[PDB]
RNA sequence: GCUUUACUGCAGGCUGUCGCUGAG
RNA sequence: GAUACAGGGUGACAACCCCGUACUGAAGACCAGUACGCUGUGCGGUAGUGCCAGAGUAGCGGGGGUUGGAUAUCCCUCGCG
RNA sequence: CGCACGGAGGCGAAGAACCACAGAUUUCCGAAUGAGAAUCUCUAACAAUUGCUUCGCGCAAUGAGGAACCCCGAGAACUGAAACAUCUCAGUAUCGGGAGGAACAGAAAACGCAACGUGAUGUCGUUAGUAACCGCGAGUGAACGCGAUACAGCCCAAAC
């Protein structure tokens, strides 16, 4: 499949709502990321 | 042929995808038409008074 | 004495008769040629259209419009449905043809509001209505102590709510006492009875 | 912190636009040196640098330029 | 308004660029052609800019690699800032 | 759901009549 | 203490520890570009005069819908007027 | 120096934080309006429909949204009738169009406790499950008046 610009955008950005919680957030908050994604397990837009 | 397990095989069309005005995956590439806000179709939103119960 | 327009009404009583039935068989054949919706420079009955509230100012329309003759045009049920409501032939609207000309004709023009309107004849298979607009826009009105009425905020699309006298009358609004007891102040507080 | 608004608005309307390209340029280099991942970085300026521009900016409307 | 050079890619692949083929890797802005990126580095660097190769980055950026002229030393340039 | 000379109706077709529609 | 014993907070049951609470006062919004006031215009009465006063209307008939509307609801449609 | 109690660093007596009002900025798609397009792109744009008009997009209007309410149109069936067709459910559900902060109505070709009487219109209480309708079955169902709320009355066409 070819994908075209804002395709692209949208799929950068998924891939970047992919990172864990940073380790400071934890230590700010004393004590989780809802949004995990996975390639195969689950589905994006489009 | 059986209509489950090997007819879903032959599922790679993409129809719905994410709409330019809603932001929903029900824009269909092929109609051209949204089938959550009804862009495309109309230049009003797509709501029913169907989408909530009688007297709600 | 008699007024020139008196004339042009004494006329319109009797519209197969005398000289108005030689120009009613001239300007039809050239009516039945033109659009859905005719903007016209000057009303063909001038004692009516004066008298509903025309003048011969800036930013008051005029336009003709022909709307089909009879009933309803519906589709038969596609559903289950009991004797009552298996009608199609002799169902007729609950709108009359001078609204739905008015309507027509408001669309054409989506600036202007609906004043009034007259019929001015029909043939075998159409009717037709001439509509007087007005822009609510124009400071030639917006100073007119007798259509600056019209302006007003409310007044907006006033003939898709019926605010119109053609509008009045078919709600069943004419009588101010008995009959009217499911009509006035409108349909819909009343239930949908009138 | 260092540029206020007085001393923005006592700026002649040449001397602001030579002081936006000379923050912009201070931003760029701020950004280049976190792009490397350096270490001798002031976190507080970099904020300051986006602050000063925008106010800048607000005096450029305000004045007509 | 929009910038066109937003910050400048240093990467193990952007270095070997640097030291060998004379080219220097910027981060610049996604509406931005060729030549509007060859214009943006000669005014911010003083440098004389022959090619400009874009890629849209898996980012959402827009990754240009800029190759310079033997006048000019990439890795003298990159030094500075 | 389906059938028909089941009950009752609804489209559709045919036909008269009125309007469009006029001169001798 | 109290014109303040409403409520909350505070390491356990608090009028008097803290915010508040009564009392007094301030501002904004709505009422409302309204009321009142003003400016201007000019109300009215007698006699004479068949000068003027909204048509497919009032109304009648065929067919329908609607209504409690029954002969006596309201509306649409075709014809006539 | 948000949620958010980290680290580094920073800002604040040049009165920061914070709050109120006002203003600046305000990407792209979106009624979406130069043209096209799954939020991008291609070569000056009120696209389209209108009014005015210097007849030039010059000046303007419309479009779409909003919890429900409001107004104008289209309009079921399950159900009840212990079946069912008129009737009922119901002018309900749902659909089309449209306005406002409220809508609609409204100064009598009224009423008709018939009078030597009332006096624009909504709404509330009542009149009343009364009159009226109805396989006169099941069911359906007003009004005048009265007591209240609030009150407010005017402009054209024509005559000259
Ligand atoms: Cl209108
Ligand atoms: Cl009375
Ligand atoms: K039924
Ligand atoms: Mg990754
Ligand atoms: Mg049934
Ligand atoms: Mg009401
Ligand atoms: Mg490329
Ligand atoms: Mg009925
Ligand atoms: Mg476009
Ligand atoms: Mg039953
Ligand atoms: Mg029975
Ligand atoms: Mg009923
Ligand atoms: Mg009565
Ligand atoms: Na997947
Ligand atoms: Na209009
Ligand atoms: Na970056
Ligand atoms: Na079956
Ligand atoms: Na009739
Ligand atoms: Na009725
Ligand atoms: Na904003
Ligand atoms: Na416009
Ligand atoms: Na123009
Ligand atoms: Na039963
Ligand atoms: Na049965
Ligand atoms: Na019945
Ligand atoms: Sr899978
Ligand atoms: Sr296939
Ligand atoms: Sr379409
Ligand atoms: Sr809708
Ligand atoms: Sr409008
Ligand atoms: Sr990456
Ligand atoms: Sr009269
Ligand atoms: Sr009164």
């Amino acid at each position: 499949g070819k994908k075209s610009k804002a395709t692209k955008k949208r799929l950068a950005k998924l891939d970047n709502q992919n990172s864990r919680v940073p380790a400071w957030v934890m230590l700010k908050t004393d004590r989780r990321n809802h949004k995990r994604r996975h390639w195969r397990r689950n589905d994006t837009d489009e | 042929t059986g209509a489950g397990t090997p007819s879903q095989g032959k599922k790679n069309t993409t129809t719905h995808t994410k709409c330019r005005r809603c932001g929903e995956k029900s824009y269909h590439t092929k109609k051209k038409v949204c089938s959550s806000c009804g862009f495309g179709k109309s230049a009003k939103r797509r709501d029913y008074e169907w989408q909530s119960k009688a007297g709600e | 004495a008699r007024s020139a327009y008196s004339y042009i009404r004494d006329a319109w009583k009797n519209p197969g008769d005398g000289q108005l039935a030689e120009l009613q068989w001239q300007r039809q054949q050239e009516w039945r040629n033109e659009g859905a919706v005719e903007r016209i420079e000057r009303p063909t009955r001038l004692d009516k259209a004066r008298s509903q509230g025309y003048k011969a100012k800036q930013g008051v329309i005029v336009a003709r419009v022909s709307v089909r003759k009879g009933s309803a045009r519906k589709r038969r049920h596609k559903a289950g449905r009991r004797s009552k409501r298996q009608g199609v032939t002799r169902i007729t609207r609950r709108k009359d043809i001078q609204r739905v000309a008015e309507e027509r004709a408001s669309r054409t023009f989506p600036n202007l509001r609906v004043l009034n309107s007259y019929s001015v004849g029909q043939d075998g298979r159409q009717k037709w209505h001439e509509v007087i607009l007005i822009d609510p826009n124009h400071p030639a009105i917006q100073n007119d102590d007798d259509l600056s009425w019209i302006c007003a905020d409310d007044q907006a699309d006033r003939v898709f709510r019926g605010l119109t006298g053609a509008g009045r009358r078919n709600r069943g609004l004419s009588g101010k006492g008995k009959g009217s007891e499911k009509t006035r102040p409108s349909l819909r507080s009343n239930g949908g009875k009138g | 912190t260092v540029l206020h608004v007085q001393e923005i608005r006592d700026m002649t309307p040449a001397e602001r636009e030579a002081e936006l390209d000379d923050l912009k340029t201070e931003l760029l280099n701020a950004r280049a040196v976190q792009a490397a991942g350096g270490a001798p970085e002031n976190p507080g300026r970099i904020k300051e640098l986006r602050k000063a521009i925008a106010r800048i900016k607000t005096i450029q409307g305000e004045e007509g330029d | 308004s929009w910038d066109v050079i937003k910050h400048p890619h240093v990467t193990e692949k952007a270095m070997n660029d640097m030291d060998f083929q004379n080219k220097l890797q910027f981060a610049v802005d996604d509406r931005a052609s060729k030549g509007e990126v060859a214009d943006a580095v000669e005014e911010q660097y003083d440098v004389t800019v022959e090619q400009v190769n874009t890629q849209n980055t898996m980012d959402g950026e827009k990754k240009a690699v800029v190759r310079l002229s033997e006048d000019d030393d990439a890795q003298e340039v990159a030094s500075r800032i």
